[PDB]
RNA sequence: GGAUGCGAUCAUACCAGCACUAAGGCAUCGGAUCCCGUCAGAACUCCGAAGUUAAGCGUGCUUGGGCGAGAGUAGUACAAGGAUGGGUGACCUCUUGGGAAGUCCUCGUGUUGCAUUCCC
RNA sequence: GCUCAACGAGAACAGAAAUCUCGUGUGGAACAAAAGGGUAAAAGCUCGUUUGAUUCUGAUUUCCAGUACGAAUACGAACCG
RNA sequence: AGCUGGAGCCCAUUACGAGUUCUAUCAGGUAAAGCCAAUGAUUAGAGGCAUUGGGGACGCAACGUCCUCGACCUAUUCUCAAACUUUAAAUAGGUAGGAUGGCGCGGCUGCUUCGGUGAGCCGUGCCAUGGAAUCGGGUGCUCCAAGUGGGCCAUUUUUGGU
RNA sequence: AAAAGACUUCA
RNA sequence: UCCGUGAUAGUUUAAUGGUCAGAAUGGGCGCUUGUCGCGUGCCAGAUCGGGGUUCAAUUCCCCGUCGCGGAGCCA
């Protein structure tokens, strides 16, 4: 698409707007669906998670969400079938960019005489990531796990904030196996 | 199933709950309102607390007056309609000719020549007088004023016959003649003001003599024997009464006030346990049980 | 468990709290305010104005401003008035006009009762009969100082109040 | 830019009552009365809205200038200038509230009064000031049932 | 071009040089601006308390 | 302990659902001549004879909820000062300091002043 | 004096909104206006009575030179409600 | 106006003062945390529930039944806030730690008290190193005048802007 | 008196 | 692009002061008419989308989309 480098909002630099009432204008949010696959089981038949955990804080765009969620899905289709595991996209994107928009051509651009100046016109949103969050969660079952880590590896390239592939355990997958059936 | 209120309070939990510690106790009791009290309290003026309506009421009526300190106030003389009786009196405790002297009793007590503060020239104990306007110690009336407390101000009330009693007591309210319960409400003259009808002590006399079922205790003319009474100088008294008996009262409150819980709590605890796993339905109160595992914890647990 | 067990009814047995008669269509819609007299007549005492608020559909433009008019009684008064209404509806039947309040309505023309159509300056189609009921140990709520929220036991039911109702002159 | 200086702005705490204090104040702050030249608290009732004092002025201890219908006089010193000055501000008693600030240094005035009387009667020898933290004494326990354990730090992991 | 508008900086340093002082303590502060009555009264009082002074010092 | 009037501290005092209350008191409750009041004596105001503890009121209970309190809650997060410390920077370590909150788990669930009265 | 935003369940006509009723209801409303606070037997909403939206001349708080001016605060001295 | 100097003016380790700490006590809504706490954003299911949002099937009908899709509701779940916050730091900030004080005695008032009751202010008496720490190659105070009135930079914090 | 215009092919 | 300015029936454009919207023409329907037309009687709105204020907004604000004009140096 037409340019636009994301060091310009990677920094956490400004004041952080999801004020909806204030920030008039704010334009159509990308991701489709944030939960892509299953949706009706979540640890139950899926005793494996796998996080991609972020190394770098950097607001990562809406733009690159899209990027890596994609890439991801396709993956899974294309080596494990449609109906195969389950990515869920897990932040959201809150942070409305303002940013500087409609440049002229005389000898001059920047309207008034080279403010600029706030007031600027809203050209995006992205959604803060900041050190150790869950962008992109995917739930899988162990014997399958490499498929998931393959899929997340494809997907890691296309954000500005660095992020590992981890293997998460939440309440294990070994205390979800006891505190369960000991209460039922 | 529904529901709606109790529903709605405890997914909310916290933000309605609190509105009881919006306003506090007294108000939650329906005893003092705080817009009326804090007119009264800045100067310190005593309370001329008089019931008469959804308070004490039908039986009898009070007449407090009392004043006010910080840790929490302490009534300086305190006299009822039921202790009316030991100076007798056998008509209806709930009239005005009772409120009055109620209030002519108070008056004389509230002294009492006691302690050291005093005022009894002028004339505190204010004659057996036929009433017009009203009698204080010279210029000034002081330390009492009216406190209906919740109860409406309307002309004709029990209220305002005490007030008159006290005035003819030498306790000295403040006053305004144009809400009072006039003159001829003790049973006296009127024919004055925008109030109307002369007879309230006398009123009861029409009433009963309109054949129908009221008091015992004869007829129409006797309150004003005991109108009488209460203005007489022999003051000071109030029964000596059997004291206490052991340990608070009686084995019924034994039974009735105290805890069970600390090792109590733990025996229905067992119970409920051993009933869970026993049959499995509820766990008690909106679902679960599948064996249970104790308490509120098992559901967190019982989700996956 | 409905604190039923005792004895019954020296404090449970229902009451007529009041009978609400009013007249709904809105002013402009049937008259300027002249259907002030049917009420007067009927019921033997004053009807009083009812204001309007909200969303309205019909001429009432400004809101408040009369529209309407009711008449609160009460006393033997409104069990007589009652017994007109309860003569003409088919008896053992419906649960639906009843509340779980413990409360019922009716509709019904209000020439029910001796009278001319033509003393009255209108007749009159009918109108909402509302009859506002409950126990005696109600009053604790409805009094202003000492006012107290309503015990499970105090509430009368759908079920209860028709078959209070049921003993008498239906 | 000249002066302008909206009057309030920061205010939003400031004359708000946290949730759980919203409602009427109760009547122990108005019956409670001062002699000048004590020692009080500035902090406003919300439930008041004349008499308010300007919020800077607010956890402020000041020494009562004199007292008055209803509000009291309360001199108090303001912050921040040259030659910075006491002040003298007139606040309601609802927004008054007693000091602790002064209140038990002058029980510890009253406990040297004892000790200075006490003193005299041994043969003088006063010394009624508080004393600054002394160096630790020796300690014990004993060896016998406390023979070592090793303990260690433990390895990190990264749980995420 | 552009100036400042306002800066708080510079002006501490100042203050603590030769300002801030304190209030000035003294027995007998002004009452200067209060409220009529006690004034009064002071007045009054002051004129006999004079005439007795003199009288309990013998 | 209870009750009543006046409260103080101000959720351990509150919410939900149950349960119990001797004594005496409050309440509910019966009446509408009178002052007073409304669309309606329901409210309000007055009379207080005849009732009823059903509710109010109080207290107790229920793995409850909330509130309070504690924690290896967590020494975490964050943060002043120091570095010719590491790092491209983003930041991150350490030294000298200070140190939360929630999740989550555990324990608690009104106290008490004045006056008068009541247990038996 | 009264209690609201809102919702539920009822009530000829009347539907999604008419008017009427009850319950629940911390303020989620309303208080002229911008916005933000505050507020519940009120400051809201309704009724009743009203005219202090008055007379005098200072002090005090803000802006601040610790100035004027405006506006605010709370008193006094008057007279009223 | 402030900074700066001069001319001094008053005392002098008496005295009080302090870009300070402690102690003890206030005030604060930033960092952060929180969201199944209120407000605002926001993801995902799941499970309920209709006298009236829409479909279909079973029905002559029903105050009928079953699937379906919506609303809502409940317990969850996810991620955020300068103009959100119950909550909530640190570093900063205010006040107090006494003879410019306390106590006893007894005087006056038009105030205040229905009451010498109280309040304030006067005369007179009693109590020292003694009111945490530390320092004051001294401090306090007044008059008057110059210059300045374009600032610039670095570490740290931070707003706009790639 | 002024309101009066159009109107297919073989024909 | 910056500062302005509109939008209303099929089309073209009036109007309000806050409770309320028109006309003309086209078209659709009879009648005129040998038959159409002229003529003659009949009829018909998302007041741009969008929230807000407000009892009540087409009307009074704010934003945005579109369509326009008019300015934008030493060039």
């Amino acid at each position: 698409m037409g340019r636009r480098p994301a060091r310009c909002y990677r920094q956490i630099k400004n004041k952080p707007y999801p004020k909806s009432r204030y920030c008039r204008g704010v334009p159509d949010p990308k991701i489709r669906i944030y939960d892509v696959g299953m949706k009706k089981k979540g640890v139950d038949e899926f005793p494996y998670c796998v996080h991609l955990v972020s190394w770098e804080k950097e607001n990562v765009s809406s733009e690159a969400l899209e990027a890596a969620r994609i890439a991801c899905n396709k993956y899974m289709t294309k080596n494990a079938g449609k109906d195969a595991f389950h990515l869920r996209v897990r932040v959201h994107p809150f942070h409305v960019l303002r940013i500087n928009k409609m440049l002229s051509c005389a000898g001059a651009d920047r309207l008034q005489t080279g403010m600029r100046g706030a007031f600027g016109k809203p050209q995006g949103t992205c959604a803060r990531v900041d050190i150790g969050q869950v962008l992109l969660s995917v739930r899988c079952k162990e014997s399958n796990a490499k498929h998931a880590e393959e899929a997340l590896r494809r997907a890691k390239f296309k954000f500005p904030g660095r992020q590992k592939i981890i293997h998460s355990r939440k309440w294990g997958f070994t205390k979800f196996t006891r505190e369960e059936y000991v209460k039922l | 199933m529904s529901l709606q209120g109790g529903f709605v309070k405890t997914q909310k939990t916290h933000a309605y709950f609190k509105r009881f510690q919006v306003k506090f106790k007294r108000r939650r009791q329906g005893k003092t309102d705080y817009r009326a009290r804090i007119r009264l309290t800045n100067q310190d003026k005593n309370k001329y607390n008089t019931p008469k309506y959804r308070f004490v009421t039908n039986k009898d009526i009070t007449a407090q007056i009392v004043y006010a300190t910080i840790a929490g106030d302490i009534v300086m003389a305190a006299a009822y309609s039921h202790e009316l009786p030991r100076y007798g009196l056998e008509v209806g405790l709930t009239n005005y000719a009772a409120a009055y002297c109620t209030g002519l009793l108070l008056a004389r007590r509230v002294l009492t020549l006691r302690g050291l503060d005093q005022e009894y020239e002028g004339n505190v104990e204010a004659t057996g007088e036929d009433y017009y306007v009203e009698p204080a110690d010279e210029r000034r009336p002081f330390r009492a004023l009216l406190d209906v407390g919740l109860i409406r101000t309307t002309t004709g009330n029990r209220v305002f016959g005490a007030l008159k009693g006290a005035l003819d007591g030498g306790l000295d309210i403040p006053h305004s003649d144009k809400r009072f319960a006039g003159f001829k409400k003790d049973e006296k003259q009127l024919d004055s003001d925008i109030h109307r009808k002369y007879i309230y002590g006398g009123h009861v006399a029409d009433y009963m003599r309109s054949m129908a079922e009221e008091e015992p205790e004869k007829f129409q003319a006797h309150f004003s024997e005991y109108l009488k009474k209460g203005i007489d100088a022999d003051g000071m008294e109030s029964l000596y009464k059997k004291v206490h008996a052991a340990i608070r009262a009686d084995p019924t409150m034994a039974k009735s006030t105290k805890k069970e819980p600390a090792t109590h709590k733990r025996y229905n605890l067992k119970k409920l346990t051993y009933e869970q796993r026993k049959a499995s339905l509820v766990e008690r109160l909106n679902a679960l049980n599948s064996s249970a595992g104790a308490d509120d914890d098992d559901e967190e647990e019982d989700d996956e | 468990m409905s604190t039923e067990k005792k004895q019954l009814n020296p404090m449970r047995d229902i009451k007529v709290q009041k009978l609400v008669l009013n007249i709904s269509v809105g002013e402009s819609g049937d008259r300027l305010t002249r259907a002030s007299k049917v009420l007067e007549q009927l019921s033997g005492q004053s009807p009083v104005f009812s204001k309007a608020r909200y969303t309205v559909r019909s001429f009432g433009i400004r809101r408040n401003e009369k529209i309407a008019c009711y008449v609160t009684i009460r006393g033997e008064k409104a069990m007589q008035l009652l017994e007109s209404g309860l003569k003409v509806k088919e008896y053992e039947l419906l649960r639906r006009n009843f509340s779980d309040t413990g409360c019922f309505g009716f509709g019904i023309q209000e020439h029910i009762d001796l009278g001319m159509k033509y003393d009255p300056s209108t007749g009159i189609y009918g109108m909402d009969f509302f009859v506002v009921l409950e126990r005696a140990g109600y009053r604790v709520s409805r009094r202003r100082r000492c006012k107290a929220r309503v015990g499970i036991h105090q509430r009368v039911t759908k079920e209860d109040a028709m078959k209070w109702f049921q003993v008498k002159y239906e | 830019m000249p002066a302008g200086h909206g009057l309030r702005s920061r205010t939003r705490d400031l004359f708000a009552r946290p949730f759980r204090k919203k409602g009427y104040i109760p009547l122990t702050t108005y019956l409670r009365t001062y002699k000048v030249g004590e020692h009080v608290d500035v902090k406003v009732n919300g439930a008041v809205h004349k008499g308010m004092p300007h919020k800077f002025y607010h956890g402020r201890t000041g020494r009562v200038w004199n007292v008055t219908k209803r509000a009291i006089g309360v001199e108090i010193n303001k912050q921040v200038g040259n030659r910075i000055i006491k002040k003298r501000i007139h606040v309601r008693v609802e927004h008054v509230q007693p000091s602790r600030c002064n209140e038990e240094f002058l029980q510890r005035k009253l406990n040297n009064d004892k000790l200075k009387a006490e003193a005299k009667v041994r043969g003088e020898v006063i010394s009624t000031k508080r004393q600054p933290a002394g160096p630790k004494p020796g300690f014990m326990v004993e060896g016998t049932t406390i023979e070592t354990v090793t303990p260690i730090p433990y390895d990190v992991v990264n749980d995420l | 071009a552009k100036s400042k508008n306002h800066t708080a900086h510079n002006q501490s340093y100042k203050a603590h040089k030769n300002g801030i002082k304190k209030p000035k303590r003294h027995r007998q502060t002004s009452t200067k601006g209060m409220d009529p009555k006690f004034l009064r009264n002071q007045r009054y009082s002051r004129k006999h308390n004079k005439k007795s002074g003199e009288a309990e010092s013998e």
